């Protein structure tokens, strides 16, 4: 096909030598329902600004509202040095130690009676 | 992605009119995300060790990017259908696009396989691999054999049981002989014993004796390590040592087991003709054998029966073509058998045992080629030997395709 | 309590999905098979959801039977809030 | 096949419990793909009430949902759990069959028996014996 | 970018993605390496050289981005060969100074040892009589224990998963060859007895609350026979497995997998007890301390968590990788982790203070194994790109390389006298390396001139039928044990 035998060609540049045949059609499959979801907000956001036509603009502001909702990504590194500081000079109070099954306070650990109905 | 492709999927949603640079913009956008998750897919690929890239992992690198691996549909509402996924669509380009909704309910099950076990084994035995099968495998010197004293005790051991003094000894060696890795380099003398034997075994014909022999060689072939065609030259003789070959021994009788050896080494021929094939070498000489024994005037009975099951196996065509001009000459040997004058030899058991066969493989082929119709008297056009019981046959093979 | 009442008299009635199918996709995400009649609502609860679509789209189909198209689960699944995508490749 | 046999023994059940349930006052002779679509929102189906009634028991410290795990799953997937009584009493109700499974002999091996060799005090008894 | 090293071809390809800033700005790891600083040891006979055509104004602003953007770490000596040079490049960030790797590191074992806590040798937490016992029938198994050298090489026996169409993510064995642990795909921990004893669970609290005082009654009295198999599946991951742990004591399994908790199932129980939950992105490995109360994380989230088992928070974040942290290993005076990463570096990490104490840089791909010697002074890294690398701790110079493996090496364990290193790899081989002629050698330049002892460090190959040695394990006898889900 057209659109699939560029997707071939998408894997094949990023290394990826071996993938299954169901790989591509659900890529396909995102990117479809990507593009169908910048280009209804698209219209949406042309409607606001009352112009017929959709132009470049529209797609502007419809990308980068879904960017800023959808794809995110993992904590930076200067909010992980912070928050690591905080904690690796903490002193990280006090539980309770020998406990045999040494574990934390049991409404964090996942031991509790575990009922189940009658059979009847 | 091409973009003529991304014009076709505007159009065909109410957003007409789009100009090329409206229309590129869609097509690297996306094929930066098929590019971002193919790359993420892979990471679930290296650290699954599979090297795969199955359907699953575009699953999970979906939702490792927050997108839904919801395939096909997706929901605004988020609820129902949350990160996990449906499995994607079975869908096909080739596909039909419409099914009954009857076929796919009739339809059997495909069988759940096994689950996971734990089994150990040894890669390692204090340095050299061993060859078991879940591993990939000026005076001159004395020289040594080139079979170690545990190999030439294995052999003769194999042997000595394969002679069939006990029934267990026997089968087992049997499926030592069909599954040792390391029966290659032993082989040229397990073929120069079966040869040897048929040949000074036929000198008298011990039907045993023969009978063991004929299940080595199965044994033999199915084994999936060892290379055969080098030794299937010597083998051919041996193992068709007796097929037509009288009987020095009391023939009348044991005539059914003998006869019973004889279809095993049909069926190890067919398989020969199967395989080690190359052009007009092996399958056409052995049809040229047993045609010129077929076409012999005063033919050995026990002969004319023992060629005959060795034409008759050879499979759908061969009969559709070698079986059909001789019916008459079956018929007028049949005729002499049956006038006598006097039983100076077993011909008559021959007569019945050939015509038996000869009439399952015509129906058979009848039943093959041309509808079930006149199948009470239009059999006498051929000297009317199966006739009506022919019809039977056939009417019971058309039963068992019923079932099927 | 109906409900309760109701998942008692769930150690006959067979479900339209068996339960060795029923009980793999719930395996598959850790629920594992203590009671069988548990997994028997679940299985019922899965029917309903499916019927009820299938049963509105019958509906989007009669004013248009006889073939369910994707044209007839898009307005059928539009008033649940999901939105069928079409393959369009 | 029994690698791929894995999946398609327990997806293609799925498959034929959409055709017996689009047949229970309804269809016959279906589109393929919305055959495919069905039964993919039917696995996706039992996929989150696996791993949301899991989620609301472990929040409540337990490892195995009780019938109230789920009366509160189906309430957060918008069900209308009450509905159900009168769904399972059907007269139209069916049910399909489970998949076959693949070792149908299950002992059909007669083996090799060949014993020669022992042990090195490194290796204990219970690792499999040296071979022939 | 045609002009740059083959070992950099998985760098760049990211790098022509990467075109927007917008881009660029969600991708964290190159915004972490435009903020840090290419660390560049280059010799002072070079650098004199660089430095008259970059002082000049002719150049002017080359000169502006190296010293901009570029550390360059000084070292008084010879300037390096290529094959030298080639032997320690290949991370972002890369090539990291000596006043990194100039702290003083306790790399000896606990019970003399004096790079290593004098005194206190915690010989595991609270040591109980139950574990006094274990060590008691360890020695009778060191009585049997071969020395291996490069005559007696060891023999390997291969633990192979049959079926396996659940992708088998995760092995672990315990310290003696009793247990062998299986995360999969499927979700799924799987526990099977290799010994013939099978697992049993212990008895509910209404049969031990019976149970009489004295008359033995302590750790046979209690196991259940009614509950008695080969094989006990573990059910609660909601994503695939990647990290399993024993515990030094034959209980607490420990397993993460790629919804972010790392969970602790009971062995006495065969029940789940804590699922620690500080990752919101996949846990690629754990493990135990080796005296069993701490345990690392490391996930994708580029830090490493260090727990103890009694706190549903960790105590100690090593957040100082710019990638994933592939790898979390323990020394075996549990004083130090190791975590190699996907940036190409392998950091030691101090328990106290949470302190890089060291960083190892040469690997070309994602360091996939980790593994300690014995005596605690090196350390054997493996990554995609086939190199065992071995590295010392008190210096930091990797003073060897092992290159026989071809694809990425994700299994390396040292013997229990330190004679040989095992390698397993996707290359479907079990290559034995020589452990002693490799350290036998063992500053003020910060490296060594390693040759290319690979050939001679070569023992064996052992190339397995279409499996890949997912773990490499070795028996108190010195018996190599490896696990492989057969494809």
């Amino acid at each position: 096909p057209k659109d699939a035998q560029m997707m071939a060609q998408i894997l094949k540049d990023m290394g990826i030598t071996e993938y299954e045949p169901r790989v591509i059609n659900q890529m396909l499959e995102f990117a479809f329902r990507y593009v169908t979801t910048i280009l209804d907000d698209a219209k949406i956001y042309s409607s606001h600004a009352k112009k017929a036509t959709v132009d470049a603009d529209d797609v502007r502001l419809a990308i980068q509202c879904r960017a800023d909702q959808s794809f995110t990504s993992p904590p930076p590194r200067d909010f992980l040095l912070d928050i690591a500081r905080q904690r690796n000079q903490t002193p990280l109070p006090l539980i309770k130690p020998y406990s045999g099954p040494r574990l934390p306070p049991d409404r964090y650990c996942l031991t509790a009676p575990n009922y189940r109905l009658k059979s009847l | 992605l091409p973009s003529e492709s991304m014009k076709v999927v505007a159009e065909s949603m109410g957003i007409a009119q789009i100009q090329e640079e409206t229309c590129q913009l869609l097509t690297d956008e996306v094929s930066y995300r098929i590019k971002e998750i193919a790359q993420d897919a892979l990471k679930f690929m290296h650290m699954g060790k599979r090297q795969k890239l199955t359907t699953s992992d575009i699953d999970y690198a979906l939702k490792l990017k927050n997108v839904e691996p919801l395939y096909g549909f997706h929901a605004q509402e988020f609820i129902p259908f949350r990160f996990a996924s449906g499995g994607g669509r079975e869908l096909y380009f080739y596909e039909e696009k419409e099914v009954d909704l009857s076929d796919i309910i009739n339809t059997p099950l495909p069988r759940v396989p096994l689950d996971v076990c734990l089994k150990a084994h040894w890669l390692s035995i204090e340095g050299c691999q061993p060859a078991i099968p879940e591993n990939p495998p000026r005076l001159k010197p004395r020289s040594i054999h080139e079979l170690s004293v545990e190999q030439q005790l294995y052999y003769k051991e194999i042997t000595e049981a394969c002679v069939g003094s006990c029934e267990a000894k026997r089968a087992e060696a049997l499926q030592s002989i069909a599954t040792d890795p390391g029966l290659y380099q032993m082989l040229p003398r397990f073929s120069t014993f079966i040869s040897e034997g048929v040949r000074v075994n036929v000198v008298q014909n011990n039907l045993a004796l023969l009978i063991y022999l004929m299940r080595m060689v199965k044994a033999l072939m199915d084994n999936p390590t060892l290379y055969l065609e080098k030794y299937v030259h010597e083998l051919i003789p041996a193992v068709m040592t007796c097929i037509v070959s009288r009987q020095l021994c009391l023939r009348p009788d044991v005539d059914n087991h003998w006869a019973l050896r004889d279809f095993a080494a049909r069926l190890v021929a067919q398989i020969c003709k199967h395989f080690s094939t190359t052009t007009n070498n092996i399958q056409s000489r052995i049809t040229k054998t047993f045609t010129k024994s077929w076409v012999d005037e005063k033919t050995p009975w026990t002969t004319r029966y023992g060629s005959i099951a060795g034409l008759a196996e050879l499979g759908h065509d061969v009969i559709k073509t070698l079986i059909l001009p001789r019916l008459q000459q079956e018929g007028e040997r049949i005729r002499s058998v049956l006038d006598g004058p006097v039983l100076s030899n077993i011909d008559r058991i021959g007569a019945d045992h050939v015509q038996s066969l000869l009439l399952k493989h015509c129906a058979p082929v009848l039943a093959k080629l041309r509808p079930p119709p006149d199948n009470q008297d239009a059999y006498r056009a051929e000297f009317g030997s199966l006739g009506p019981l022919l019809c039977s046959q056939v009417v019971k093979a058309r039963a068992q395709a019923a079932l099927q | 309590t109906p409900l309760v009442d109701f998942l008692m008299q769930l150690e006959d009635y067979t479900p339209t999905i068996p339960d060795a199918v029923t009980g793999y996709y719930l395996n598959r995400a850790g629920f594992e098979a203590s009671d069988p009649r548990i997994i028997r609502l679940i299985s019922l609860a899965a029917q309903k959801f499916i019927s009820d679509i299938a049963n509105d789209a019958l509906q989007h189909c009669k004013m248009k039977k006889y073939t369910l198209t994707m044209e007839d689960l898009t307005p059928a699944l539009s008033e649940y809030g999901i939105n069928v995508k079409k393959p369009h490749y | 096949n029994p690698a791929d046999n894995y999946h398609l023994a327990r997806r293609r059940t799925l498959q034929v419990v959409v055709s017996s349930l689009l047949t229970e006052a309804g269809f016959e002779s279906a589109e393929k793909a919305s055959v495919e679509t069905l039964t993919e929102m039917l696995q996706s189906y039992i996929s989150e009430i696996g791993r949301s009634a899991k989620s609301y028991c472990e929040h409540t410290a337990r490892t195995q949902p009780t019938l109230s795990d789920i009366v509160v799953t189906l309430v957060e997937m918008g069900f209308n759990v009450d509905t159900l009584p009168a769904y399972a009493k059907r007269s139209q109700r069916m049910v399909i069959t489970a998949p076959p499974v693949t070792n149908q002999p299950v002992t059909p091996k007669a083996l090799t028996a060949g014993q020669n060799r022992p042990h090195p005090p490194h290796i204990p008894s219970h690792f499999p014996e040296f071979p022939d | 970018h045609g002009d740059q090293e083959c070992y950099y071809q998985d760098d760049l390809r990211v790098l022509s993605s990467l075109t927007k800033k917008e881009h660029m700005k969600g991708n964290e790891t190159m915004l972490d390496f435009r903020t840090s600083k290419f660390v560049l040891r280059i010799s002072r006979d070079s650098y004199q050289l660089l430095k008259r055509h970059l002082q000049e104004k002719q150049n002017n602003q080359i000169w502006n981005i190296v010293q901009e953007h570029l550390y360059i770490d000084i070292f008084d000596g010879m300037p390096r060969s290529k094959q030298q040079i080639d032997a320690m490049v290949g991370s972002l960030a890369g090539e990291a100074k000596r006043e990194a790797n100039k702290s003083k590191v306790f790399f000896g074992l606990l019970k003399q040892d004096p790079n290593a806590p004098p005194q206190n040798r915690i010989p595991l937490p609270e040591l109980k009589d139950s574990d006094k016992l274990d060590k008691i029938m360890n020695m009778k198994e060191t009585t049997k224990r071969v020395r291996l050298g490069p005559d007696c090489l060891p023999s390997i026996c291969f633990y192979t998963f049959l079926n396996a169409y659940q992708g088998l993510t995760a092995v672990d064995v315990t310290d003696d060859s009793s247990l062998i642990a299986g995360g999969f795909a499927d979700s799924t921990v799987r526990v099977w007895s290799v010994t013939p004893k099978k697992l049993r669970s212990v008895k509910q609290a209404s049969d031990l609350s019976l149970i009489d005082k004295e008359s033995d009654d302590v750790l046979e009295r209690i196991m259940d026979e009614k509950t008695a198999s080969e094989l006990k599946i573990l059910y609660g991951h909601s994503g695939p497995v990647y990290g399993a742990s024993f515990s030094p004591d034959r209980n607490y399994l420990l397993s993460s997998s790629e919804d972010g908790t790392v969970r602790l199932w009971s062995l006495q129980t065969f029940t789940c007890l804590v699922g620690y939950k500080g990752h919101n992105y996949p846990v690629w490995d754990t493990q135990f301390s080796p005296y069993g109360y701490y345990f690392v994380s490391g996930g994708h989230d580029r830090v490493a968590r260090l727990w103890a088992t009694d706190h549903y928070q960790p105590l100690r974040i090593f957040a100082g990788h710019l990638a994933d942290v592939n790898c979390t290993r323990f020394h075996p005076n549990s004083n130090y982790v190791a975590t190699g990463s996907a940036d190409r570096t392998v950091r030691l990490w101090d328990v106290l203070n949470g302190n890089c104490v060291r960083i190892f840089t040469g690997h070309k791909g994602p360091i996939h194994s980790l593994t300690f010697s014995p005596n605690g002074r090196f350390l054997a890294t493996g990554a995609t790109d086939g190199r065992v690398l071995l590295w010392d701790i008190g210096h930091g110079l990797m003073v060897g390389e092992l290159k026989g493996h071809t694809d990425t090496v994700c299994s390396l364990r040292f013997s229990r006298d330190g004679e040989i290193l095992a390698s397993g790899s996707m290359d479907n081989t079990v290559r034995l390396w020589d452990a002693i002629k490799a350290f036998e050698d063992l500053t003020a330049t910060g490296h060594i001139n390693l040759p290319e002892n690979s050939q001679e460090l070569l023992l064996g190959t052992y190339m397995t039928k279409s499996t890949p040695v997912v773990h490499l394990h070795f028996t108190r006898r010195n018996l190599v044990l490896a696990a492989g889900a057969y494809s």
